[PDB]
């Protein structure tokens, strides 16, 4: 099977250098343009070019040109971009692309997203968030956790274990001075809360800090 | 004949010969031009560098 | 006496803001946007290699 | 250029003084000597061609003086 | 430089309808050697029709990429439920490649409200001397909504921070956090926090609120 | 083709100070033909000097033009208070003529505050349902200044209108009006209203303010 | 004597065409170019071109082409800035201006500011504007005269009939939705008010209403 | 296997928004701000007028 | 003088891109081709006159083709 197999998602500073690799399998490396594209987090498939797979010679677009450097190694016939000073710019996904040529690109690179910026890893502040006399609604009570202040994601936030699965809607985790802040709410019935306890879960395995907040009556 | 004004001060030219000069040039108003580059030059390609 | 401006030119110039964007051998006519602005002047050509 | 191709001569009106006068004067004859003077080795080789060919004497005269005039400007 | 432009940016469709994905050539006539990428959130991309008119392999006779060269279409005549997903076109005919803004499959539904549960700052968070008043839209179809938060009756665009689920997996509604981040001092000096969502199902906003001197 | 700046846009002096007035040509050499302007306010403008180097006839030897070609000055080595005027320098070397940002001559003179002044809308005015809080700052040296406008301690810059004299003839100082339009319902769904403003001669808002519980 | 005699200022509407008339006199006119310099309201001179006196030729800069019209009568020596299709950036004091050509501009119209917009002539909206305990500084009770929404400016706003014009600060009119309020402040002492009358006077001779506000304490 | 782009050629090609900045007679040459863009191709040349 | 009589060519050595070359080449024909060009009522009566004399045939040229660049600038 042709699968084309990138380096993982890497966090990084600016003005930093990352090359991404992209390891071709189950076809021969040498006959196909391998091609470079830039998701970036908010936007579509921005397509970074290609380098040539038989000479070696990378060809940008104007975009890319000059700060990023195609490079394929061609016995294990791994492809790379290597991003040069780094920019928070430079966080984004990114995907090499097996060139179909003229019939374009067939397949990607699993993925590989580098997240350029100075943060350090840092743990969340968890708040159960209670529900006030407006927030019940109907029998349920919603109930919420605000995961707040941690860098890098993710944060696993269960709730009593993950034994909610249901009410809960895990907001999802933005940055925040490049710290994250996810507001996580489970609904769970007036019935259920707070008779049974409900704990909003909250592992950090970058910060390694697994915080674990009942949400208590206000 | 033109009123060709060289510095400050302006000369009578061969309004035939007065477009003959070659020099870059100018739209009587403002802007985009002709032949700019005769003042300009070149060099040799060091890697990227001219 | 009244006289109106028939043209201009520029007898002194500078060149502003260098930019060569080189491309690889044999990948022939090198691009560098700036064409797309009259401000600049660009010219084609080509780094020898190693 | 710059240098060359003056708007020399206007000739009209202009009984006067022209902004560069004594120059064009004595543009031509100098520049064709400065260079000729500079190069006397290239002055006499001009008088053999006018003998060469022509055989006329009186106009044979004619390509030789007028040569020495040519080199420079080409 | 050839741009596409792929419409619409989403469609909300039952699943086994017909929602075609319009393309077009901006420039040229790419003829043939456009495409179709089909990339779900966090996924490497995924190429469906190839010369715009051609399915890979994988993908299945459902998708249909159509159009000639300055105009294009990616129709899947029975859309799925598995073909909910980002679908991109690519002008193949020249360098630079690119790609249009692409359309999304949506499985249309019911219209459901938000849920809307404004939780004001734990007294943990509150002990930390910030407070984030976090108002929770659960549970709404379609994505169309806004969040208001009203302070003392004037209304306050600042420290409001919102994280929405995307159309959520069982109902196919979508679910909405809207955090109000105060400074302790200044959620101390103002009273009424008031969180108000308008959603197509409302013809108003649904109106979330608490006093801190109510309890 | 060619453009000009004029420094300063405008100097505060003493009259009789030699305040010398720069300006340059951007392009070519002008070599001749910039030529000074004085325009006081109202006025269609009076040309000072000509080829920027040589007085007009009816302007006085005070001011002294000079500088060449790619750079001029505006000197008058008495600014007077009939020098106080707006000042301008053209490029005439070629169409399309152009003048550069002006310097205004302003007589130099003690820093005073703004006298505030915050007027409720007259009975006149609430009777017409329309609510404009007006804040005449009268008197204030230097022209720097901010005015804010408070409201329920939410400040509030809608309905604001500024107006404000000039170098006020006899103190020489500036004189400013900031005015707060509200609906009379906003207005009376708000209460204090305030009108703070950093004025150059105090490091705070010079705050007048009433709510309309107040009187 | 030279001396360059415009137009007078003139209210116009947009879609209008104004033709500014500008006479020349103390000079043999054909003698000299006649130039056109916009000065916008808050703008500095923007010079709109010049007609040949002569020839009555006119060119205009790249802004002003093709809207504009400069046009000459010979005879009276009167040049003509012409302003078709008009619009509300073609309100501006505008200044016909003798050539001396290389040496500049010497003379200049009197001034025209062509005033282009929609708007009808309406009446100010005067309220005596009473101070409260925040506003009375010193010996001075600062009052005021609330002008609002009148077209076309002037109105003439003085303090019983201009008697005060000492603490009077009258500020300038500024436009709400094509109509004006200018708010004066007279600045009167305590003894003087409300114990004389300090009325602003507002005449407005182009709606032909002259108010009279007393203001007297809340 | 794999091949590269030596250039690109136009061969239809679409005119857009035509536009043409008169002068005077002895007005000379033309000026029209267009020539700043490529996007625009410019021509100079004349109305013989009345 | 910085209109003629350059350094042009110093050929010591040297073996490189000069100051100006291509611009060089084209200093001898065209300004004395523009200028007959200018002239082509001297192009008209210029090449007549070596005809008219020697009846040499192929030298009666000589004068008349390169009489005619010896007329611009001297």
């Amino acid at each position: 099977q042709v699968q084309l197999m990138e380096s993982g998602p890497e966090l990084k500073k600016p003005g930093e250098t990352v090359k991404i690799s992209c390891k071709a399998s189950g076809y021969t490396f040498t006959d196909y343009s391998m091609h470079w594209v830039k998701q970036a987090p908010g936007k579509g498939l921005k397509w970074m070019g290609w380098i040539n797979t038989g000479t070696g010679e990378p060809t940008f677009a104007a975009d890319f040109k000059g700060r990023f450097a195609f490079s394929l190694e061609t016995s294990a016939s791994t492809a790379y971009l290597q991003i040069n000073n780094l920019k928070n710019e430079d966080t984004a996904s990114y995907f090499c692309a097996r060139g179909v040529g003229l019939y374009g690109v067939d397949y990607w690179g699993q993925g590989t997203s580098v997240t350029v910026s100075s943060p350090k890893t840092t743990p969340p502040s968890v708040y159960p968030l209670a529900p006030v006399c407006g927030d019940t609604t109907g029998s349920m009570v919603t109930l919420g956790c605000l995961v707040k202040g941690y860098f890098p994601e993710p944060v696993t936030v269960t709730w009593n274990s993950g034994s909610l699965s249901s009410g809960v809607h895990t907001f999802p985790a933005v940055l925040q001075s490049d710290l994250y802040t996810l507001s996580s709410s489970v609904t769970v019935p007036s019935s259920t809360w707070p008779s049974e306890t409900v704990t909003c879960n909250v592992a950090h395995p970058a910060s390694s800090t697994k915080v674990d907040k009942k949400i208590v009556p206000r | 004949f033109y009123v060709m004004t060289v510095g400050s001060k302006s000369f009578l030219v061969h309004r035939e010969w007065f477009h003959d000069l070659a020099l870059p040039w100018t739209p009587p108003s403002s802007t985009a031009w002709r032949n700019r580059e005769l003042l300009m030059e070149f060099e040799e390609a060091h890697a990227t560098k001219q | 006496s009244q006289l109106a401006e028939v043209r201009s030119y520029c007898y002194h110039a500078s060149v502003t803001d260098i930019s060569t964007v080189a491309r690889c051998p044999m990948t022939g006519e090198a691009h560098n946007e700036k064409r797309a602005d009259s401000s600049y002047v660009c010219k084609q050509g080509f780094t020898d290699r190693g | 250029s710059v240098s060359v191709q003056t708007h020399g001569e206007s000739s009209l009106v202009n009984k006067t003084e022209t902004w560069l006068d004594s120059t064009k004067a004595t543009r031509y004859l100098m520049k064709t000597e400065n260079w000729i003077i500079r190069n006397p080795g290239y002055a006499f080789l001009a008088a053999v061609l006018g003998w060469m060919l022509g055989s006329n004497n009186g106009q044979r005269v004619v390509f030789t003086i007028l040569l020495l005039l040519v080199a420079p400007a080409y | 430089d050839i741009v596409l432009t792929q419409s619409p940016a989403s469609l909300a469709v039952s699943l086994g309808q017909r929602a075609t994905i319009s393309c077009r050539a901006s420039q040229s006539v790419s003829t043939s050697y456009m495409h179709w990428y089909q990339q779900k959130p966090g996924q490497p991309p995924r190429l469906l029709i190839y010369l715009v008119s051609n399915l890979e392999s994988g993908v299945p006779s459902r998708f249909s990429g159509s159009g000639s060269g300055t105009d294009f279409t990616l129709n899947i005549h029975p859309v799925e439920a598995e073909d909910e997903a980002t679908y991109y076109c690519q002008h193949i005919r020249e360098l630079t490649r690119s790609e249009a803004g692409p359309s999304w499959l949506e499985i249309k539904r019911a219209d459901a409200a938000p849920t809307v549960s404004i939780f004001p700052p734990s007294s943990e968070q509150l002990t930390s001397g910030g407070a984030s008043v976090v108002c929770f839209l659960n549970n709404f179809y379609p994505k169309d909504i806004n969040v208001k938060w009203k302070i003392d009756g004037s209304e306050r665009q600042n420290g409001v921070l919102n994280s929405w689920t995307d159309q959520d997996s069982k109902d196919s509604t979508y679910s909405m956090s809207s955090t109000l981040t105060l400074t302790k001092d200044e959620y101390e000096r103002h009273n009424s926090y008031t969180c108000e969502a308008t959603h197509k199902t409302s013809t108003s906003p649904i109106v979330k609120s608490f006093n801190r001197n109510e309890c």
